[PDB]
């Protein structure tokens, strides 16, 4: 009530003191610091009269950039610091394909070697990090390791392999089964059926996991809080003292995770 | 430095430190215990209660109140 | 939205003002 | 007017100054070392002007009190004797300073503050008139010289020599403390001026001695003493072996020059 | 000269810095506890020169009196 | 210098205690907005008096992080997540240049391997994603390959190509017109004119292409948007 | 010095505390 109101002017009277201070002190500072300002950063953005199609289900990351005509399927994901820019053509990422932390995909010119095609990554297709995709049509089912560069014009056909740290060269064409690597980007080996089955089991795990963290960077700020206050809460346990007083405290479901992120899905 | 005044508090100083080691010899030649120190009031108490509490039932003598009829 | 609600934080806050306001005068009384 | 006290307190400033800048700004720490040096050089060339040549009584005295009966106190003064060991042990330092000025981006703060305590310590150490205090400054001066020989060793046998020199300066130490507690009980104050006037009887002069000569002569090593000298040395930063070899040497001719002789 | 006010406030200083360093803080991590500490120590620097006056004083009592006790074993 | 370096400190401390003070104003009447987790990146960011100074007419993608004594000129355009540090040194970019998306062009971080060569960039200069630029200098109308990793002491002659995924080894010099590529950088062909003017066309061509970007970057924050995140149930 | 003074120095033969701290477990 009235004490309320006289407390709520004093905490008026406090912020105005301190932001004055505030000032004062940035004036003695010479006004040599940059403040910091409002996140201007636009996850997904319009350059000529283009959106992107991003599906419900994607988890894009809001550090990622969207931009420009790109077209992304269902189950997929893009990841901390992954730009696609689809501004001069179109990039139409498939479902299941996941690219992964900044990894960079770029569509040509339309005319770099004049009969560009748009950038096609194709289904249940993962990409490593730090890869540069620059207007390749990577065909379904392929692998393209971290760090590795697919300069336009080349096509990695299904079940093929790029080795991390690669050059692939324009006009370059990968076979199927094969593991394609090295600067100049020649053949290495033949594709195994165990490497076949890790490609997938990747990119399967690769679904399974972008749904916690599309779960974890989509919460507001009351959320946030209260799962803050609980992760602090049990953090550490006494397992002497609740036995002494007959609870049990077990941890709230904010704080699990799913059994199909855990290194062999433990339940207990 | 005035030679006359360093010189007056040399010899100043020398006179007021033997002063105060004899005192300081004299205070360690002081024995833990003190002469008759049972003598201290702070060392008699029972000497001043026990008066006070005399005559309460436990510690009378038995022909105390066979006289305090009358 | 001029009022503070929580009845308890505002009897610390009391609490705190009469504390420092009588460290005060005790030093200075004193 | 320059007295002992600001002799003293200048590698005191110097020092504290030191220990709460930032280890990245290894320029700063270099000048502000050096110049408090220098300046502590130029204020012992400043004291040995006004240094009267004609009196044998101790000049520039300082006194503050260390018991609470004023039984033992901290007494500062020089002489014809300490004087050029002060200036010495002032002009030293610097030198100490510059030799690691390379380097010295390695060895950080530590290093310059480690000598600035050794300068501060040494000072009083040739201007106490006071026996008992004498002791306390004599052998603070291992705990600086134990971590310089020590952190910035050359080899791994720094551990070795540091543990001797410790070992050895102890052994002289606790003797000679024994002796200082038997003088303060039976004199009854330390003060060297009243120490000087007290006529001590000839059995006790003879214990009194042997026991002053087992803290000196490790420190001016005569002969059976003489094996941690060169470990010492050679176990040692070029800087570190100026400090043994400059002023630590010193401190057993003093002694026996300050103290036992008299 | 050196007043106890002014060591105190140097010693205050110099254990709130010590305490943020002994934390792995900035040195001038909270610039008002600063001069909290200063003024604390201030304040304790000139208690304790206060209290040991009175300190000697009583001990100065204290040993007058153990020392007529002593001199009356002559009599 | 030194005197600057101290009211600079202070500074801080009397900001930090108008801050403190301004929680607890906001703590008084119930509020903890400021707890909230906001992202502290600037794309300019400056120490102590090394500041960015960019030219009105440049393309600085809001992701892009520019830091210290970094020059933009006019026309050009740094793209998302570009990370421009010059800090021990300073980095020069010229006029009409174009660092392109996720690349990196720094100074060295430490006096240990000699002296930090300043990073100067020309002008029509054409750097490809994710290259590397640490402490080189290239002159003017050159184009770095994607994925190049100049390191410092080389030069890149006026007319000089570095191809894609090429790694120029330390004080190397490309000479004019040639391509050079590969682990290490070696001589591989000359460049033929349709290359040049190809190289010459791509910077006006991005050039264009920052000002559309730069014109959706700058309109006003959508408001509901805001809206849709502060309500989240 | 290597001989003598040491072995009966410090660590020749004073380095039985080894030899003796040891034993206090008893
Ligand atoms: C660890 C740091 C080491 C620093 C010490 C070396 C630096 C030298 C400065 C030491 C210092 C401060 C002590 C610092 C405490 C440490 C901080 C503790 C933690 C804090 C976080 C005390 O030093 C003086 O104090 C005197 C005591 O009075 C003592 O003199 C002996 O006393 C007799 C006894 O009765 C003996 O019989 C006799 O033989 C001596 O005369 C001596 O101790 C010494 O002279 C400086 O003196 C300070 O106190 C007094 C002066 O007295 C001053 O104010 C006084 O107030 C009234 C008196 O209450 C007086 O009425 C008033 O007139 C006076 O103005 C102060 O303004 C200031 O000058
Ligand atoms: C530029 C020149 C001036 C430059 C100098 C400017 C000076 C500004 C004036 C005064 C500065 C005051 C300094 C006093 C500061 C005291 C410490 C602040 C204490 C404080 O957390 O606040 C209240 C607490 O309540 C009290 O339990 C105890 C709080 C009682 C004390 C609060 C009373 C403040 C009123 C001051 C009078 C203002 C009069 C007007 C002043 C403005 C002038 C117009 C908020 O509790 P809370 O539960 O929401 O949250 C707290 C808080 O988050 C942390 O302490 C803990 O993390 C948390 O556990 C919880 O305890
Ligand atoms: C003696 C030689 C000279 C030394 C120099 C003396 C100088 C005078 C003293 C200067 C002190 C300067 C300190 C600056 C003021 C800071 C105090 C803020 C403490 C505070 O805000 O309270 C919470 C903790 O309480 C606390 O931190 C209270 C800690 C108290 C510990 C000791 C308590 C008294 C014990 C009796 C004396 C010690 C034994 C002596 C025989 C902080 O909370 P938070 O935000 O940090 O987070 C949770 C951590 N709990
Ligand atoms: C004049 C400014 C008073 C500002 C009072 C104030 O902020 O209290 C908080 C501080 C730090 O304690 P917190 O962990 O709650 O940090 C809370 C942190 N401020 C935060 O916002 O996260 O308390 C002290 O140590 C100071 C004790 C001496 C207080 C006089
Ligand atoms: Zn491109």
């Amino acid at each position: 009530g009235t004490l309320g109101r006289a407390i709520y002017t004093v905490g008026n009277w406090i912020r105005g003191t301190g932001q004055a201070l505030d000032r004062v002190g940035s004036l003695l500072q010479g006004s040599h610091r940059i403040e910091e300002h409002l996140s201007r950063h636009r996850t997904l953005m319009n350059v000529f009269d283009k959106s992107p199609l991003v599906d419900k289900d994607v988890f894009v990351a809001p550090s990622a950039s969207v931009i420009g005509d790109v077209q992304i399927g269902k189950g997929s994901s893009i990841w901390y610091g992954c730009v696609l820019r689809g501004d001069v053509n179109n990039i139409s990422v498939g479902s299941g394909t996941n690219i992964q932390d900044n990894t960079l995909v770029h569509v040509a010119k339309t005319n770099i070697s004049g009969k560009v095609l748009p950038t096609l990554i194709g289904d249940n297709v993962t990409v490593g990090h730090s890869a540069v995709i620059h207007g390749c049509t990577v065909e379904d089912d392929a692998f393209v390791g971290m760090g590795a560069t697919l300069l336009d014009g080349v096509v990695v056909e299904k079940h093929a392999m790029v080795a991390a740290g690669s050059l692939v060269k324009q006009n370059t064409r990968i076979p199927s089964g094969e593991v394609w690597g090295g600067n100049p980007a020649k053949f290495m080996r033949k594709l195994t059926d165990e490497e076949i089955v890790y490609i997938s089991q990747s990119a399967k795990n690769y679904i399974n996991l972008a749904q916690i963290h599309a779960s974890e960077n989509s919460k507001s700020f009351e959320q946030i809080e209260v799962e803050r206050a609980l992760r602090k809460k049990y953090a550490r346990k006494d397992e002497d003292y609740d036995s002494m007083l007959g609870i049990t405290r077990e941890t709230p479901p904010e704080l699990i995770l799913p059994d199909n992120v855990l290194p062999g899905g433990k339940p207990v | 430095e005035n030679p006359e005044e360093r010189d007056r508090k040399a010899r100043e100083h020398i006179y007021e430190m033997h002063e105060r080691c004899k005192k300081i010899k004299e205070m360690w030649a002081l024995p833990i215990r003190p002469y008759g120190f049972w003598t201290f009031e702070r060392h008699n108490a029972q000497l001043r209660w026990d008066p006070q509490i005399s005559q309460v039932a436990g510690r009378r003598d038995p022909y105390d109140d066979l006289l305090e009829d009358n | 939205p001029k009022v503070s609600e929580d009845k308890n934080r505002n009897y610390a806050v009391v609490a705190g003002v009469v504390a420092i306001v009588g460290s005060i005068g005790w030093y200075l009384k004193a | 007017y320059f007295n002992l006290s600001g002799l003293i307190l200048c590698p005191v400033l110097g020092s504290i100054i030191l220990l709460f800048i930032p280890n990245s700004r290894i320029r700063l720490i270099r000048l502000i070392g050096l110049c408090a040096s220098l300046i502590t050089f130029l204020y012992s060339l400043v004291l040995w002007i006004q240094f009267d040549s004609s009196t044998a009584k101790f000049q520039f005295v300082e006194s503050l009190r260390w018991l609470p009966y004023e039984n033992i106190n901290f007494y500062l003064g020089i002489d014809g004797i300490s004087l050029f060991f002060v200036i010495l042990t002032t002009f030293l330092i610097p030198i100490c300073i510059l030799v690691g000025w390379s380097g010295m981006r390695s060895y950080g703060k530590e290093y310059i503050i480690a000598f600035l305590i050794c300068e501060f310590l040494m000072i009083a150490v040739f201007c106490m008139l006071d026996l008992l205090l004498f002791y306390v400054f004599f052998e603070s001066v291992l705990i600086p010289m134990f971590i310089i020989i020590g952190v910035w060793g050359s080899r791994q046998r720094k551990i070795k020599a540091a543990y001797q020199f410790f070992l050895y300066t102890l052994l002289g130490s606790l003797f000679m403390l024994l002796a200082i507690l038997l003088i303060l009980f039976q004199t009854g104050t330390t003060d060297l001026q009243i120490l000087l006037t007290t006529e001590f009887s000839e059995r006790r002069q003879i214990f009194l001695w042997i026991a002053f000569f087992a803290s000196f002569a490790v420190k001016v090593p005569m002969v059976p003493v003489h094996i941690w000298l060169p470990e010492a040395h050679v176990e040692a930063p070029t800087a570190g072996s100026v400090i043994l070899a400059g002023i630590l040497l010193k401190f057993g001719t003093y002694g026996f020059l300050r103290f036992s002789i008299p | 000269p050196i007043s106890a006010t002014m060591v105190g406030a140097l010693l205050g200083l110099g254990t709130q810095m010590y305490s943020n360093a002994l934390r792995k803080l900035p040195y001038m991590r909270h610039p008002w506890e600063h001069v909290v500490g200063m003024g604390l120590g201030a304040v304790f620097a000139n208690q304790l020169v206060k209290w040991d006056v009175k300190l000697k004083e009583d001990l100065d009592v204290m040993l007058a009196k153990a020392r007529a006790a002593n001199e009356r074993r002559y009599f | 210098g030194t005197l600057g370096r101290a009211f600079y400190s202070v500074g801080f401390w009397i900001r930090e205690t108008g801050q403190a003070l301004d929680r607890l104003g906001c703590r008084l009447q119930g509020k903890n907005y400021f707890r909230e987790q906001l992202s502290r990146h600037r794309t300019l960011m400056n120490v102590f008096d090394k500041a960015p100074i960019v030219d009105k007419e440049a393309f600085v993608a809001p992701s892009a992080s520019v830091i210290g004594d970094v020059h933009i000129g006019r026309g050009s355009s740094i793209w998302y997540g570009c990370v421009l540090r010059g800090d021990v040194n300073t980095v020069s970019v010229g006029s009409g240049t174009n660092i392109q998306d996720n690349s990196l062009v720094h100074v060295a971080k430490s006096n240990l391997s000699g002296k930090v060569h300043p990073t100067i960039i020309g002008d029509n200069v054409t750097i490809g994603h994710s290259a590397v630029l640490h402490g080189c200098t290239v002159e003017d109308e050159t184009f770095i390959g994607m994925g190049a990793t100049l390191l410092d002491g080389v030069v890149v002659e006026k007319h000089g190509m570095v191809a894609a995924g090429a790694l120029v080894r330390q004080n190397t010099r490309i000479p004019s017109g040639e391509v050079w590529g590969g682990n290490p950088a070696r001589f591989l062909r000359k460049l033929t004119d349709e290359e040049i003017a190809f190289i010459s066309q791509s910077a006006t061509n991005y050039s264009n292409l920052a000002q559309a970007h730069a014109a959706e970057n700058a309109k006003p924050l959508n408001v509901i948007e805001f809206e849709k995140v502060l309500r989240k149930k | 010095d290597k001989g003598a003074i040491e072995i009966l120095g410090p660590y020749g033969i004073s380095y039985t505390f080894r030899r003796l701290a040891e034993r206090i477990s008893q």
